[PDB]
């Protein structure tokens, strides 16, 4: 005999302790103008979709570090609103680069933040606070720092002075700080269809629908970018008769959670408590969960955290359900194995094959990035990508064969050719090879049907930033200036790809986490992304010992190799990514959308047993042997990454009339291409650690221009 | 019957590479890439000359009946030579040979302000220069050129399938001829028989004469045959590809329709009981006419109808017409951009 | 219905070399391997300790809750540990966990005298040491040990075949149960249902009364069966082999023969009326009584009546035969060499 919240809920009071009966249609909720707010950018065809440059952002992550926002707006939904901020007017210039998606981690009611203020304390508040919530700082090797009249934020500082391997004073006390923080990523569901009160000014009643819905009319309206929310349908945060935070499990016990066979326990394959979504009413509570996301809210794509735990039939039960309500919905996630294939078909990369429903792509993302998540200890170094230098540039540590790197090769360009199961092409050993045919750790590489089924990236909030990771893997001879080129490089790789470009916030700014590996719960000082670019966060104190301790050997012999990013940097990197993402909309051939249209128009070049490392030529057809001219301005397009340290030459469009991409030309020494050569017989001169868009310029007629190898079929 | 397929063979990478006052032309011996077993070079040699045009060759011999010329050295993909040079600029004069005898048709003649590298590669009876012996093979795998000519109903020419055990005509009405995943050749197709050039085919086309001549089966649907892609295909005892090329037709579009089709008048013809418009298109899939206002708006489209006998395709309106605006909505493979148009 | 297969994979090559005074244990992880999946190796941990036998360590973890021996690294394969050495001499003791739970049922001792490169491999539920984490693989994947126990007509034990999704009893008649070319266990099946252990079975057999229990299929031919060679499979939903073991069949030939076989008179039986020979052999495919004279030359071969309650053979013969040397002439399948003997 309990009293229990409605699962389906649309509005709470103060920590979900109530449900609160709404009417989301009420004008009152509703920013002005809100029944007229239209998705900024399209997502009706695959071309459409195709076009799809997903920044991954967290409500902390954006304004808890940003002064230009006024501080009661610092870590709410209403910090978009600050037209006159750093972060703001960041988002909107690369809103107006090409960034056109926007990812927002958990914003629906996350269990793990007291949503009382006076239950918690933040780094940005006297030390005094933090010992007067948390009961443990006054009887630690801190209790000392209770009586100054410093910050929890000047204490860190402090701290750092004498941080090392062997003393990680700074993450001791943050470790305490994250118990009684207001930092979450929020992975862990009370309530599916409210949104976080923690992010609202007054979280006690409505004030955080008319909130939220007046931060999404800021992101489609004032920062001109679709909206995406990052879903948790795979777990609930507790189940059982007694958890606060089990709402499904009081009301329907055994039903909506998955159980063990033997026991009934439920399960814990997601961590936390296995959500059944096989189970009708469960499918059900998804479906009329994403409806009002997507009516009520706006909202124009959903992320499935760990969707292989749910059926494909349900996914596409859901799909099909949500399509009523907006035709041009988008729905992705983490399609891994899950190991349900015994309860049913689960929703799977492999099994969402020509569904519609797109999965991230972990191949292309390994072979950049170097190793796969789980490496620890010197194999964080060891395993070195092509943006590390694999092969072409190795570390000290470093004893990868010319034939395990040409394969990493052969797995970045199936990606960048959308990661497709029937595209041939020219293998690590001159064989003609299907997408499928060619290996990532005894999976078929290639799965897709259309480059919009994949999303490719080379950095997200979960492991290591993509500048930590170069930090880890870089050969102690690149200096900053060539490992700023190197981040540039492995996200060429996604930016320049006909699959769907996805990156985490701050990979512009050169992010680190200080080698964090799980951040989640790392609080603001790990999670830091500054707005006013100072520096990236990097070398801040050593990362949580209980998830990173076995990896401080690593972090100390990489950590004074290069030196910390400055003002400098951080704007030679945005420069850098603001022309990647101006190149992926400067024309139709870089999202081509259809499968069928990437088979019969991309290709590549420096291919087979001879290859050059490092090396990454495409090509991509509007030739007549295509099809239709899709560019009225080009006849085909060449994209030239070469990640190496050594100046390559490209004599392979002989005599062919190429062009840079005025984008590049416009950018002069701040471009990519600073330095590219292309002479008058055809021959392209490609400096060190250089991405280059050569263009081909149709006459007064579509020609012919860069046909593929038709090599194979089916 | 037979399956026509792809070696199963690895691209090739060109094993030597041109270095200081040398160039190295590489011979991809297509059979010698098509059997598993090992080949004799020695009958493979390069004539080798100086003229007032490529002058770049160091030490050419003079003698034709020299054959002392032979392969620099070999591998699985065929023979190399490794050419020493005078000067590094201008080009050379080669003749590839197998004894006293030609084997590509054209004097080579091998600009180094073309091919940067100075390794080149050529195929056998194939006149062009390749930069890679990857390109090379590509191209000798592939669909590649226009080497047959459908110069009747019953005639096919083409010197590539001369002496060859299968000899094929592929077609795809709506799609190209190609291979699938496993590289096989799926498609359609009409065996070939070996026959002899008829003495009024010999009158039409003299420059043909000497072609190889190939008789198409009795149940040959020559008309729809025309309404998409065609391909001539060569290959082994085993079917293996040794050539496949695309197939010129208008011999053919002469010899079938011609006789009717000219005997009919065409244009947007204009007289006494209406407007007869008629255009000659005997391999389009689809005619309609499209009748348009002074404003260049759309009035009416409507579909013509065909003449077998002629290939010619019509369509009769009023004598309102007068002064309409119209073009031909085609619907037609063309073999340039090996697409239905 | 679903084949037993092999998991196509390479196999592995140590990964890790043993160095001075260091040695190294390969878990090799075969749901790993089965998995296209990356794992997560951070709850494997060695409970490591010294003691009067097995002393060669180097600052072994007292605490038994100590999770904290975590793997050294890994890969495809699995986890691998360096430990450090005190001496590299003598043994040390291993206790391969997932948790605070053995995931190998005995206490190893790996002896330095018996794997001289200190490079060793073990397997979960294994109780094995090997030299090579090749080795590992090979019997790993192969019909190994005799791990399964046909304890009467219907009850097949087997702890291997605990929670797998595909249970099943192959067999074959004059061969051995594997896998072919392809790597598919293409032999006769029969499926296996999990059941409890019967109250009956947990009498005759205390010592397996904690073992997983199978049901077998009704139409089950339990005599033909027991002719030749039976093998116990459990294999992964999509069909990858997990494990395949011999079966002991003592039990079963108890419950189905022995009621009816005990009351029978066995040997040479010579009475009035003759002589009877009788053999119980209740597995053996052929038996023959074979005569002798006093110099040992066959007399007389004589192929027995096999009676099917039993599984006893018989043959009579006259009170002549009093004295005659004799033998019996089997065509039998023995498990040790796992061949029709
Ligand atoms: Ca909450
Ligand atoms: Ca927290
Ligand atoms: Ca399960
Ligand atoms: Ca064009």
């Amino acid at each position: 005999q309990y009293e229990v919240t409605d699962p389906y809920a649309h509005s709470l009071s103060t920590n979900s302790e109530y449900s609160q009966v709404v009417d989301l249609n009420d004008s009152a909720l509703k920013p002005d103008g809100w029944d007229n707010l239209t998705m900024p950018h399209a997502q009706k065809t695959k071309a459409d979709l195709a076009k799809m440059t997903i920044h991954e952002s967290h409500i902390r992550d954006l304004s808890a570090w940003d002064q230009t926002v006024p501080a009661e707006l610092r870590g709410k939904y209403l910090a978009l609103t600050a037209g006159d901020s750093n972060m703001v007017q960041h988002l909107k210039t690369l809103s107006a680069s090409g960034v056109t998606h926007v990812e927002l981690l958990p914003v629906f009611d996350l269990a793990t933040v007291n949503e009382f203020s006076d239950k918690v304390a933040d780094i940005q508040q006297p030390f005094s606070r933090l010992c007067e919530v948390n009961s443990a700082v006054k009887s630690s090797e801190f209790a000392g720092y209770c009586d100054s009249g410093s910050t929890v934020e000047e204490v860190l500082n402090q701290l750092k002075q004498s941080d090392s391997q062997d003393n990680p004073q700074v993450q001791a006390l943050n470790t305490l700080v994250a118990q009684t923080d207001s930092y979450n990523w929020g992975y862990d569901p009370f309530h599916y269809t409210v949104p976080e009160g923690s992010y609202a000014t007054d979280p006690e009643g409505t004030t955080r629908i008319k909130e939220f819905r007046t931060m999404i009319q800021a992101i489609k309206q004032d920062l001109g970018m679709n909206v995406i929310m990052d879903v948790v349908y795979n777990h609930t945060n507790a189940a059982g008769p007694t958890d606060r935070t089990s709402v499904l499990d009081k009301i329907v016990p055994w039903y909506y959670q998955r159980l063990n066979e033997t026991t009934g326990s439920v399960e814990s394959a997601t961590c936390c408590s296995d959500s059944a979504p096989e189970h009708r009413m469960f499918a059900k509570l998804i479906a009329d969960s994403l409806a009002v996301w997507t009516t009520d809210y706006k909202i124009d794509g959903f992320r499935f955290d760990l969707m292989g735990y749910h059926p494909k039939a349900q996914i596409l039960s859901a799909w099909e359900r949500i399509k009523a309500l907006n035709p041009d919905i988008y729905f992705f996630g983490e399609g891994w194995d899950s190991n349900q294939s015994d309860r049913f078909e689960i929703a799977s990369q492999i099994n969402l094959k020509g569904t519609g429903i797109g999965t991230f792509s972990d191949r292309l993302r390994d072979s950049v990035r170097g190793g796969g998540p789980f490496d620890s200890g010197d194999a964080l170094r060891q395993n070195q990508g092509i943006g590390s230098g694999a092969g072409v540039l190795p570390n000290e540590l470093a004893s990868l064969s010319d034939d395990q790197v040409r394969h990493l090769a052969d797995l970045t360009r199936l990606g960048m050719a959308g990661n497709l199961a029937d595209f041939v092409m020219i293998d690590k050993d001159g064989a003609a090879k299907k997408g499928s045919e060619i290996d990532y750790n005894g999976a078929p590489g290639g799965y897709a049907a259309d480059p919009t089924e994949v999303v490719n990236y080379v950095s997200k909030h979960d492991n290591q930033t993509l500048w930590d990771m170069i930090s880890y893997k870089a050969s102690q001879e690149a200096d900053l200036a060539t490992r700023v080129r190197m981040q540039a490089v492995s996200l060429a790789t996604v930016m320049l790809g006909q699959g769907i470009a996805f990156d985490q916030q701050g990979s512009e700014l050169l992010r680190s986490k200080s080698f964090t590996r799980d951040s989640y719960d790392s609080g603001d000082w790990f999670n830091r992304v500054d707005y006013s670019l100072q520096d990236n966060n990097y070398n801040v104190g050593m990362p949580r010992i209980s998830d990173d301790g076995s990896n401080y050997e690593v972090i100390t012999r990489v950590k004074e190799m290069v030196a910390t990013p400055g003002e400098a940097e951080l704007k030679q990197m945005t420069a850098f990514y603001q022309e990647l993402t101006e190149l992926r909309k400067s024309s139709p051939l870089f999202t081509l959308g259809d499968g069928s249209a990437v088979m019969k128009r991309v290709d590549f070049r420096n291919t087979g047993s001879d290859q050059q490392a490092g090396l990454l030529v495409m090509t991509v057809d509007d030739g007549m042997k295509a099809g239709a001219s899709l560019d009225s301005r080009l006849d085909g397009l060449v994209v030239a990454i070469n990640a190496a340290p050594e100046s390559r030459t490209l004599n392979e469009f002989a005599g062919e009339t190429l062009q840079l991409s005025a984008i590049q030309q416009t950018a002069g020494e701040n471009s990519l291409a600073n330095g590219v050569q292309i002479a008058a017989d055809g021959t392209v001169t490609l400096p060190a650690w250089s991405v280059a868009v050569l263009e081909l310029p149709q006459g007064e007629a579509q020609g012919a221009g860069l046909p593929v190898s038709s090599y194979y079929h089916h | 019957d037979v399956v026509v397929r792809l070696p199963d063979v690895a691209v090739p990478g060109e094993a030597v590479t041109a270095v200081e006052n040398q160039a190295v032309i590489h011979l991809v011996d297509i059979a010698g890439i098509t059997s598993s077993s090992a080949a004799d070079y020695s009958s493979k040699n390069l004539y080798l000359w100086n003229n007032e045009t490529c002058d770049a060759l160091s030490a050419p011999v003079a003698d034709w009946n020299d054959v002392s010329t032979t392969p620099s050295g070999s591998d699985k993909y065929g023979p190399y030579w490794v050419i020493p040079l005078n000067k590094e600029s201008g080009c050379i004069n080669v003749i590839v040979r197998d004894g006293t005898d030609k084997l590509i048709d054209s004097d080579l003649r091998v600009a180094f302000g073309d091919f940067t590298d100075r390794t080149v590669s050529v195929i056998a009876g194939n006149s062009a220069v390749y930069d890679s012996r990857a390109d090379a093979f590509r191209a000798a795998f592939g669909v590649a050129l226009a080497e047959a000519h459908w110069v009747d109903k019953n005639t096919l020419l083409w010197p590539g399938g001369q002496d060859k055990p299968i000899v094929r005509l592929y077609y795809s009405h709506s799609s190209k001829v190609a291979a699938d995943g496993e590289g096989k050749f799926t498609d359609r197709y009409l065996k070939l028989t070996p026959t002899t050039v008829s003495q009024q085919v010999s009158m039409r086309f003299p420059h043909l004469s000497s072609y190889a001549a190939f008789k198409l089966p009795d149940n040959a649907n020559v008309d729809e045959l025309l309404q998409g892609e065609t391909v001539a295909i060569a290959a082994a005892e085993d079917g293996i590809l040794i050539s496949a090329t695309q197939v010129q037709t208008a011999g053919v579009l002469d010899d079938a329709y011609a006789e009717a089709a000219e005997a009919l008048s065409y244009g947007a013809q204009l007289a006494d009981g209406g407007v007869t418009f008629r255009v000659w298109a005997p391999t389009a899939q689809q005619v309609d006419v499209v009748v348009y206002s002074a404003d260049k708006k759309v009035i009416g489209s409507h579909p013509m109808t065909r003449d077998s006998a002629s290939g010619a395709w019509s369509w009769q309106g009023g004598s309102d017409l007068k002064g309409a605006f119209y073009r031909y909505a085609m619907t037609v493979y063309h073999p340039q951009s090996r697409k239905v148009e």
